[PDB]
């Protein structure tokens, strides 16, 4: 029981408003006994608490943010969300979801979400164009070219080849947009009889496309 | 659909964000806002076995009320100077409250001594608002038997076991330390009110012991804490001589109002653990509190023998009994 | 609670000792 | 709303013991018994490990313990192992009425191998070319430690740019990883006889060459 999932846009323009939503699987009330928190991590750096909310209307915020911040409890309550006005590149961060809780004491962030990256600039979303890269003199893979923002996700053969599979860290070119590659190690015998396809996905521009390799 | 179980509950309070009262401040962390619309649910035809004397909710209220004190109440002099400031201190009501997967069952049996089967069983998700009043001998502003009076005991025949009586009519105590000896202070109780109740007991006590005369007595001996009705006002510890309360005589000819002596002490025995603690002394200002005696604690001598009568005297000191005096009717039960 | 002290303490009067919480009681 | 102070880094060795400190104020750690400890691991979500100064969630080793004296709390790990190499964060409640995490300490478990990199290089894809572009792709992986220095070559023949290059990126299995893409025009690829990718790390240099 009790997971959390951060749903929302991954890009926002400066001076704009940023908004995400979390979704439960537990019961925002109730159950208990428990507050619901928003928490963020600018990449390469640490954790910053953003805010708390109780199933009633109670909200507890970061003094740093109080001028551009609200939290809410939605659809039958169930699910809660973040609204964060007028932003900059310093508001870029991976936004996690967390539950507290406070039984009789312990005030301690658990049930952590997996977080969603939200990038901040005025640049435009841009789906990648994928090419099949094949090997000789081994392991093969799939190149993900010219995309923005991050992140792209490569799956391999609709899920059933976790196997030997490295999906490398991406590079933001000197230009505005990214490019990354993913590779898979296989035996030299196998090839001739296998058909591997990579599954590239980019939600900031619902780009789903698969591409065969030899 | 359920079985008895124990789990870490949670508390709730109407505590306010910025008052400096020690109870409000504790509960602002520790507890959660109170439910605007708490909902009781009378259950089909369910008959349940409660047992106020083996209830893990008691052990939990205990833990809290302790942390609440040794934390809010800072002595002077170290432990095991420390600077002892004067802090606001009135207890607010704390609701205890089941988390996910468990619920609370409540016995609505009006005349019920937290033991045995119940029948009229309800389902709250949060007990009522219980004020954590730490005291001895007398139980202060708190629940009150809806119908007749109730004698609680884990086993009446084992004179060893504290007896909790649940009054069906409240009675005020007016305790004052006037604004100038400062350590000297007193309590007032409307006499004619109080005695009818004591009479009203005895009878309800006599019922439980075969129509044989019921005699009161001062406490045999022990710490000043139990020998005398101890309690806290605005942070100040009171020690009241209750010899006048159990005044067998004033009951044929007699008179009106009662008055107890009572002294404030600054070197007291902790109720929280074995030891002693020093607090700063009072302030030339007036100090008053006014409590409803919602009930009292007795012991019995056993002794007899039997002559033809039972002797009863003040008790207490085991503060868990205070939490029981309210929690008797609830019990935690799991579902998952 | 220290019972044995409590027992000794009440024995002074010829009462027995019992722990009443973290306090000492006599009968 | 403090910032709560942890030492930027620490270090130990297998079987060893080590503690990270967390210092705050009389209002956070002071304060209340609500100090929490989190393990990160790049690139996953935080993991609670100690709550209320010294308690553990079911499913967390006995090696992790929490302490606190005055306005400083500390996390002790014992029987140190590789799977501990991570970021560890401190948090505490705060009088009125907020939480505040600490900086973060990087745990570095010492005494390991010295893995050499593992280069593999892909040429421009038959299909990319047919969209007049190219892109050579060099992939450095499973080395220790970061960093590497990578230099491309045509025939002789220092070339750039090109010539993008990731920074040491640590993986789950403690070993690091980089990547370098040589963007270029299709014609330029047909120009030379072979392009290559020279990876360099401590003593070793490694080459992977490709031809049309
Ligand atoms: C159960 O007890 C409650 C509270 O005392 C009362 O309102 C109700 O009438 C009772 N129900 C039954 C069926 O006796
Ligand atoms: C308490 O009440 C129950 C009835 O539910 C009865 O079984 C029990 O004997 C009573 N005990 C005392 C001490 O009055
Ligand atoms: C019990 O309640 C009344 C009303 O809130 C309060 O004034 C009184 O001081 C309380 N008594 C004690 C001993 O806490
Ligand atoms: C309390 O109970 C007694 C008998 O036990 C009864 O005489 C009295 O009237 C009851 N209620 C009151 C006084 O409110
Ligand atoms: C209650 O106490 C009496 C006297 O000490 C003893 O005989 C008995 O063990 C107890 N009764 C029950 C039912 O436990
Ligand atoms: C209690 O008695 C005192 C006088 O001794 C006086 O303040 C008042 O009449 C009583 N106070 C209350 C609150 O009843
Ligand atoms: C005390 O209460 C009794 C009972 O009603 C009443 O007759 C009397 O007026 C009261 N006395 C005082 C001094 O308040
Ligand atoms: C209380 O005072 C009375 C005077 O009536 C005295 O007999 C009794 O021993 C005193 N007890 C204590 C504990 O002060
Ligand atoms: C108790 O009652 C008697 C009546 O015999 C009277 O002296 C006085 O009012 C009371 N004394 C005490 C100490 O309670």
């Amino acid at each position: 029981e009790v997971q959390l999932v951060e749903s929302g846009p991954g890009l926002v323009k400066p001076s704009q408003t940023l908004s995400l939503t979390c979704t439960v699987s537990g019961a925002s009330i109730s159950s208990g006994g428990y507050f619901w928190s928003w928490i963020r991590q600018h990449p390469g750096k640490g954790l910053e608490w953003i805010g708390n909310i109780y199933y009633i209307g109670n909200t507890y915020y970061n003094p740093s943010l109080k001028s551009r911040l609200t939290i809410s409890v939605d659809t039958t309550q169930n699910q809660f969300s973040l609204k964060l006005t007028s932003v900059t590149a310093a508001d870029t961060a991976v936004y996690y979801c967390a539950r507290v809780p406070r039984l009789r004491g312990g005030n301690y962030f658990d049930s952590w979400g997996q977080g969603t990256l939200v990038t901040v600039s005025s640049a435009s979303t841009k789906g990648p164009s994928v090419f099949p890269l094949a090997p000789s003199s081994a392991a093969l893979g799939c190149l993900v070219k010219d995309y923005f923002p991050e992140p792209v996700t490569v799956s391999w053969n609709s899920g059933a080849l976790t196997s030997g599979v490295h999906t490398f860290p991406a590079v933001l070119q000197s230009s505005g947009l990214y490019s990354l590659s993913s590779v898979v190690t296989v035996p030299s015998s196998s090839l001739g009889t296998q058909t591997y396809i990579c599954n590239v996905n980019h939600k900031p521009s619902n780009t789903k496309v698969d591409k065969r390799v030899e | 659909v359920w079985k008895d179980a124990d789990t870490t509950l949670f508390c709730a309070s109407d505590a306010k964000a910025h008052e400096t009262e020690v109870h409000n401040v504790w509960a602002t962390h520790a507890c959660v806002p109170t439910d605007p619309n708490p909902q009781e649910i009378h259950l089909e035809n369910v008959t349940e076995n409660f047992n106020m004397w083996k209830n893990n909710m008691v052990e939990q209220m205990q833990e809290d009320v302790i942390s609440l004190w040794d934390q809010s109440l800072q002595p002077c002099v170290k432990l095991t100077k420390q600077a002892c400031p004067k802090i606001s201190f009135d207890p607010i009501p704390i609701h205890y409250c089941t988390p996910a997967g468990y619920v609370i069952l409540k016995c609505n049996d009006k005349n019920f001594n937290g033991t045995g089967p119940c029948k009229n069983v309800s389902s709250v998700q949060c007990t009522h608002g219980i004020k954590p009043v730490v005291s001895t001998q007398l139980l202060l502003n708190g629940s009150l038997a809806e119908e007749e009076i109730i004698i609680r005991s884990e086993n009446l025949t084992n004179n060893a076991k504290t007896i909790i009586v649940h009054l069906n009519k409240s009675v005020e105590i007016n305790c004052t330390r006037p604004s100038n000896d400062i350590r000297k202070a007193y309590c007032e109780i409307n006499g004619t009110k109080w005695n009818k109740v004591l009479k009203q007991v005895t009878e309800k006590l006599k019922e439980h012991f075969n129509n044989k005369t019921i005699i009161f007595q001062p406490p045999s001996g022990g710490d000043l804490e139990i020998t005398m009705h101890s309690f806290n006002c605005r942070g100040e510890f009171f020690y009241c001589n209750t010899t006048q309360l159990f005044n067998n005589t004033c009951i044929k000819g007699c008179n009106g109002t009662i008055t107890l002596p009572c002294k404030i002490k600054q070197i007291i025995n902790m109720w929280q653990g074995t030891g002693q603690a020093m607090y700063a002394p009072p302030i030339d200002g007036k100090i008053n509190c006014v409590s409803n005696i919602t009930g009292i604690l007795l012991t019995r001598d056993g002794g007899a023998n039997n002559t033809s009568n039972e002797t009863f005297r003040p008790g207490g000191g085991n503060i868990k009994d205070n939490w029981r005096s309210e929690l008797y009717k609830y019990k935690v039960v799991q579902i998952e | 609670x220290n019972l044995h002290f409590c027992q000794l303490r009440c024995k002074s009067l010829g009462l027995l000792g019992r722990c009443a919480x973290t306090y000492c009681a006599c009968v | 709303q403090s910032v709560l102070t942890q030492p930027a880094s620490v270090s130990g060795s297998p079987g060893q013991s080590i503690t990270i400190s967390c210092t705050g104020t009389s209002s956070d750690v002071g304060g209340y018994k609500y100090v929490s400890w989190y393990q990160q691991h790049p690139d996953k979500a935080p993991k609670l490990m100690i709550y209320e100064v010294s308690n553990r969630p079911s499913g967390v080793s006995n090696r992790f313990s929490g302490s606190k004296s005055g306005n400083t709390a500390s996390l002790t790990i014992s029987g140190l192992q590789a799977e501990d190499e991570a970021d560890y964060y401190c948090s505490s409640y705060t009088s009125s009425s907020t939480w505040v995490f600490g900086g973060g300490t990087k745990l570095t478990v010492l005494g390991q191998p010295k893995a050499a990199p593992s280069v593999t290089l892909f040429p421009p894809s038959s299909e990319e070319l047919q969209a007049n572009k190219a892109t050579l792709v060099c992939l450095i992986s499973d080395f220790y430690p970061g960093a590497v220095t990578v230099a491309w070559k045509a025939d002789s023949s220092p070339v750039k740019a090109g010539v993008e290059t990731t920074t040491p990126s640590k993986q789950s299995n403690n070993k690091y990883a980089a990547s370098s893409y040589l963007s270029l025009t299709p014609e330029q690829w047909k120009s030379h006889r072979s392009y290559s990718c020279q990876v360099t790390h401590e003593g070793s240099t490694v080459e992977k060459t490709v031809a049309p």
